[PDB]
C-alpha cells in the first residue's frame, strides 16, 4: 500500500522503503519498535540464530540438531492429528501432582515430572 | 485438494483481511446503526402496564411522584403508570464513519481448536484468541505437553507475561452498559474483564505453574513491553521459560471512541477518494490520515538459550536487547516522542 | 523522460490505480509524475 | 354482527368528521397533496422515458460523470522506487534471475 | 510443519566459531522458540 | 543464591544481610477478612 | 490550633474511615437506590415531542415502522411520535 | 523538584512502574455508559481509561524522564507486582531510581 | 378525542402524509436521473 | 467478606548508591520480591 | 361478543 512515500521521508537517508518484497541472501538483526498511547515507547532487536550455535562446537550443534528434527516430528504427527480431529488445543483437567504431594513439590526445587504407563506427565508420588 | 482453491479462494479472500464490518462477528454491531439514548421528558401521562410487586416498587422507587402503582386485588399484580413529568429513555440510531475494520477471517472459532464448550460460554472472546495463540504457539517450539517442561524445570520457572491494552472489553461492556439495562448477564464478568485474567485463563487449563505473572499494560506498544518484562524476568532467575505477546479485540464502544480522538481512518471520507478497504491503510503514504482498527492477539514463548538447547526446541532467534522509554513533559497523552 | 502526465481510468480500481504505481515505479524517471484520475470520456461534463 | 356495529363505526365516523372541522383541519389533506405529486411525478417519468428511448441502456450507462478530484491518486516519489530497483537488482544478479545477457538488465540499468 | 531451517554448520556457522565460542553464557541468553497469532489473516502461517 | 537449589530465595535474600528466617519479624498479611483468604494466608506464610 | 481538636476531631472521624457511603463524593451514587433501566414496549401510540431534523432522523432510523416524523412547515422541526410496538426504557431503582 | 533526579543520574534512569487492577474507572463508565445515554462527555475519555495514563500523567506533569515505563495489572496485588517490576527494572541497569 | 375515535375506526390519520413524503422522495431520485441528461445534452438538442 | 475502599499508594525506589550519593532517606531495602501462579483449576478468584 | 365491545369499553375508559 506504498502508494507514493511522503516527502518527508526523503531526509531519512538510512531508511529505504520496499513497495514490493526482497529475497536476499540473509538477514543478521532486526529492529521492532512500536509506540502508545501515554508516552508509551518501546523498541527490540532480534539476532540471528546461527550467532548463538557459533558459540557451540560442532560437537554440541550437531547432537542438538538431532534433538530438534525428532521433536518435529511429533510436532507434524500431532498438527495433523489436531487439524483432522480438532485438538489443536488440549485442556488439561488435573496438575501433575495428586494434591496429596502439592506442598511438597512446590517446597523441592529438584521436583520434577516423569513419564507414565500411559504417556502421561505425571510427579512421582 | 486441487479444487479446495476453486471452490474456496475467492470466499475467502472477501470473509479475510481489513474489511467492511459484519455485524454477526459483533453481536450486531452496525456502524451504519448506532445505538444511542435520549433523555426525554413525558409530557403526560402513559398507560399502565403490570408489573410484578416487585418491579412497581423498583418503578415507584425511582420515579417517585411521577409514578402511580396499585395492586390488582385479583392476581397480586401491579400496575404501572408513569404520571407528566416522568422521565424516560428512547432509543436511537446513528450513522459512524468507521465502516471498515480489520478482524479475524469469517468463520473462526476457538472450538475448531479444541477449546471446551464450557470454557467458550464462561470467557471473554479476548481468552480465546489468547488461549488458541499460546496453544498454537507451544506447539511451534515443539511442546506437545506444555508439562513436558517440567522434565527440565520446576514448576516455578514457566512464566507468565502476556498483556493488553484494555481487555476484556466485551466484558466490560457487560457490566458498565448491559447490566445498566438489564440484560442477561453473568454474575462473575468482573472476573473477565481483568487483563491478566487472560494470563490466568492460559495457566488454568495449560501451563501449572508456580512461575511469576507479570502482566502489562502498555497501550498500543503492550507486546514489546511485554517482551522486555518476560526477558528481564528471566535473567534475573525468576524463570527460565515464559509466555510472552499481546492482545485486544475491536468494539463498538472502542471505535466510536477512537474516532472521537481523530486516530482512526474515516471510512465514508476514504470512500469518497476511491479508496477500497484494505487500500484504506498506507503506513508511510502521503494520503496516509489515519489507523485501522484491528483485533487479535500474538504470542511468542521465550526461554534461556541454555534451557532452550537442552530441551532441543526450535529456535527463530535471539532477543538481543529490549526497552522501554518515556518522552518528556508534555499534555497530549496520546503524542508519539 | 522527465515528464509530468495525467492519466485517465473509466474503470478506475484498486487493481487499476496498482497497475499505474507498478509502472511509476520502474519508469519514472527524476522530475518526473504520475497522476492518475477516474474519467469517462462518453460525458460532456467529465470532459470539461 | 357487523351490523349491529356499523352504526356505531358510522356514529363515531361523523364524530371525528365534526371534530376535525372545530379544530379547522382537512383530514384528507395529506392524500390530496399526494394524488398531486404523484401526477408531476408523472410529467417526469413521461419526459425521462424520451430519454431513455432516443439513446438506450448501454448509452445511458456512458455518459455518466466519473471524474472526482478526490479520488486522485498522485505518484511522484521516484527517489525511493530508485533505490529500490537498484537494491532489486542487486539480489536478481546473485541468484541470476538476471543474466548478463538478458536485455532487461539494460532496461533497468537506464 | 517445518520448524526453522537450522543453519549448515559449515557454511554458515563454522566461519564464526572462532572469535563467538564460548563468548556469551547461554543461561542469560533470552530466544525465542514459540511463535503464533491469530488476526484478520489467520494464524502466523497463513498471515506470513 | 540465584537460581541455587540448595538455597531457598527466602533463605538468599536474608542472609545476604547476615540474616535468617529467625530474625523475619512482622508479617503483614493480605487478610482480606474473606473467609478463605485468611486460612490459605497463614497456611501459606507458615509453610513457609 | 489548641481549639482545632475540639472544634473538628468529632466531625473529622465521623467523615473518614470505612463509612455509610456518601454520595456527593461519587456523583450521587446511593446503594438504597440503584438505578437500572427497564425495557418496555409501548403498547399505544404516546404523544409527538418536537425535535431538530436531524434528531426526527435519528429516531426514525433506529424505530422504522413504529416512528412517524414530519416536517413542521414553519420551523423546519419535525415531531416525533413512536407507536405502538415501539421499544421504550424506563428506569427503575433497587436496594443495594 | 524532581529534575534533581538529573544531577545524579541520566533522563533515561528515573523509571515508572505504577499499576492497578482496571484504573480509569470513571472514564470507563464514561464510555460504556454515559456515551450510549448522550450525556455530556469528553471526546478523549478514551485516554484516560488507560492503566497506564496514570503513570504517563506523572511523567507529563512532573519527571521529564525517559525512563522506562513498564505498568502491571495484577488485580488486587498490581502494588507488589509492581515493586517486583521496578525491583528487576532497577537491577537490570534500565534504571537507577 | 380525535385521536381516540380515529384508533377506535381503526384508520391512521398521517397515512397521507406519510404516502405523500414517500412519493416525494422518489420523484427525487427522477428529477436527479432526469438532470443527468439535460446536463450531458442541453437544451436545444433536448428539444430537437 | 472484604470490603471495598479506595485511593493510591506509592514508594520511589532506587539503588542504595545512587541513595547514599544523593544523601536520601532510607525506609528499608527491598531484600527480595515474586510472583507466583497457582496450580490448574478453574475458580478464577480462587487463591493458591 | 366481549371482544366485539371491549374495543367501546377500551374506546371510552380513554
Ligand atoms: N491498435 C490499432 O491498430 C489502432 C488503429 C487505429 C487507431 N487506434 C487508436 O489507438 C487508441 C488506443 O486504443 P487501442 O486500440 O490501443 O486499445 P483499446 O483496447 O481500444 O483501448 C481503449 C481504452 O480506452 C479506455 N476507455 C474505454 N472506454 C472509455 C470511456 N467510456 N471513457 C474513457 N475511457 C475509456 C479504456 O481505458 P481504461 O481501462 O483505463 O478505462 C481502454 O483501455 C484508440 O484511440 C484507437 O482508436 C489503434
Amino acid at each position: 500500500n506504498a502508494d507514493n512515500v511522503d516527502k518527508v521521508m526523503e531526509q531519512f537517508d538510512y531508511i529505504v522503503y520496499p513497495s514490493r518484497s526482497i529475497k536476499t541472501d540473509g538477514i543478521k538483526a532486526f529492529s521492532v519498535t512500536s509506540f502508545g498511547f501515554g508516552q508509551k515507547g518501546a523498541q527490540a532487536i532480534g539476532v540471528h540464530p546461527k550467532y548463538l550455535f557459533a558459540t557451540l562446537d560442532k560437537a554440541q550443534y550437531e547432537a542438538y540438531c538431532v534433538k530438534v528434527q525428532a521433536r518435529q516430528k511429533k510436532a507434524y504427527r500431532f498438527f495433523h492429528n489436531g487439524l483432522i480431529n480438532n485438538k489443536l488445543f488440549v485442556a488439561k483437567d488435573k496438575a501433575p501432582y495428586e494434591d496429596r504431594i502439592q506442598s511438597k513439590v512446590f517446597l523441592n526445587p529438584q521436583s520434577r515430572v516423569t513419564q507414565e504407563s500411559n504417556g502421561e506427565l505425571k510427579f512421582p508420588a | 485438494d486441487k479444487d479446495v482453491k476453486a471452490k474456496y479462494e475467492k470466499y475467502i479472500l472477501e470473509h479475510s483481511g481489513i474489511r467492511l464490518i459484519e455485524p454477526e462477528l459483533f453481536g450486531g454491531y452496525d456502524p451504519n446503526r448506532k445505538q444511542l439514548l435520549q433523555e426525554v421528558v413525558i409530557e403526560q401521562d402513559l398507560e399502565p402496564f403490570e408489573a410484578s410487586k416487585e418491579q412497581a416498587e423498583e418503578f415507584k422507587r425511582e420515579h417517585g411522584d411521577k409514578v402511580e402503582i396499585f395492586e390488582i386485588p385479583e392476581t397480586g399484580q401491579y400496575t404501572v403508570r408513569l404520571r407528566k413529568g416522568a422521565t424516560l429513555l428512547i432509543p436511537k440510531a446513528l450513522q459512524f464513519d468507521r465502516l471498515v475494520a480489520g478482524q479475524i477471517p469469517t468463520g473462526w472459532d476457538a472450538r475448531r481448536y479444541g477449546v471446551p464448550e464450557d470454557i467458550i460460554q464462561q470467557v471473554d472472546p479476548v481468552t480465546l484468541y489468547v488461549l488458541v495463540s499460546v496453544a498454537e504457539a507451544l506447539l511451534s517450539s515443539g511442546i506437545t505437553d506444555p508439562y513436558e517442561f517440567y522434565k527440565y524445570v520446576h514448576l516455578s520457572e514457566v512464566g507468565n507475561c502476556i498483556g493488553s491494552g484494555v481487555g476484556g472489553t466485551s466484558a466490560l461492556r457487560g457490566m458498565y452498559k448491559d447490566r445498566y439495562l438489564d440484560k442477561p448477564v453473568q454474575k462473575d464478568i468482573l472476573q473477565e474483564s481483568f487483563v491478566n485474567t487472560m494470563a490466568a485463563w492460559v495457566n488454568m487449563l495449560l501451563l501449572s505453574s508456580t512461575g511469576p505473572i507479570k502482566t502489562p499494560v502498555g497501550a498500543c506498544a503492550t507486546a514489546v513491553e511485554s517482551l522486555d518484562v518476560g526477558y528481564d524476568t528471566i535473567m534475573q532467575g525468576k524463570a527460565r521459560v515464559c509466555l510472552v505477546g499481546g492482545f485486544d479485540d475491536f468494539q463498538e464502544e472502542g471505535s466510536y471512541e477512537f474516532a472521537n480522538m481523530g486516530a482512526t481512518s474515516n471510512a465514508k471520507e476514504e470512500f469518497a477518494r476511491g479508496r477500497e478497504p484494505g487500500e484504506m491503510s498506507r503506513p508511510t503514504s502521503t494520503t496516509r490520515n489515519g489507523f485501522m482498527e484491528s483485533q487479535g492477539c500474538g504470542v511468542q514463548v521465550i526461554m534461556t538459550a541454555q534451557l532452550a538447547l537442552e530441551m532441543g526446541v526450535p529456535i527463530y532467534g535471539i532477543v538481543a536487547m529490549t526497552s522501554t522509554a518515556t518522552d518528556k513533559i508534555g499534555r497530549s497523552v496520546p503524542a508519539p516522542g | 523522460g522527465g515528464a509530468k502526465v495525467i492519466v485517465t481510468t473509466s474503470r478506475f480500481s484498486r487493481q487499476v490505480t496498482e497497475y499505474y504505481q507498478g509502472i511509476y515505479a520502474r519508469c519514472g524517471a527524476r522530475g518526473s509524475q504520475l497522476v492518475v484520475v477516474p474519467f469517462n470520456q462518453g460525458s460532456k461534463q467529465d470532459v470539461e | 354482527i357487523d351490523a349491529l356495529t356499523k352504526d356505531q363505526r358510522a356514529l363515531f365516523k361523523q364524530q371525528l368528521e365534526i371534530i376535525a372541522r372545530y379544530l379547522k383541519m382537512d383530514l384528507r389533506a395529506g392524500d390530496k397533496a399526494f394524488v398531486a405529486s404523484q401526477e408531476s411525478q408523472k410529467a417526469l417519468q413521461a419526459q425521462l422515458d424520451l430519454w431513455q428511448a432516443e439513446h438506450g441502456d448501454i448509452y445511458a450507462a456512458g455518459i455518466e460523470p466519473a471524474f472526482d478530484p478526490l479520488k486522485a491518486r498522485v505518484y511522484d516519489s521516484s527517489w525511493n522506487w530508485a533505490r529500490q530497483d537498484a537494491l532489486s537488482m542487486y539480489y536478481d544478479i546473485i541468484f541470476g534471475r538476471l543474466r548478463v545477457v538478458d536485455r532487461e538488465i539494460v532496461s533497468q540499468c537506464i | 510443519y517445518p520448524f526453522p531451517e537450522l543453519p549448515d554448520w559449515d557454511k554458515d556457522i563454522k566461519p564464526l566459531n572462532d572469535q563467538l565460542r564460548g563468548m556469551v553464557n547461554l543461561d542469560k541468553v533470552v530466544v525465542v522458540t514459540g511463535l503464533a497469532e491469530i488476526g484478520p489473516w489467520g494464524n502466523a502461517r497463513t498471515r506470513w | 543464591w540465584r537460581r541455587d537449589s540448595r538455597i531457598a530465595p527466602l533463605r538468599g535474600a536474608l542472609a545476604t544481610w547476615g540474616l535468617t528466617i529467625d530474625d523475619l519479624g512482622v508479617a503483614s498479611f493480605h487478610g482480606t477478612s474473606t473467609v478463605a483468604n485468611d486460612k490459605n494466608e497463614s497456611d501459606v506464610i507458615c509453610q513457609q
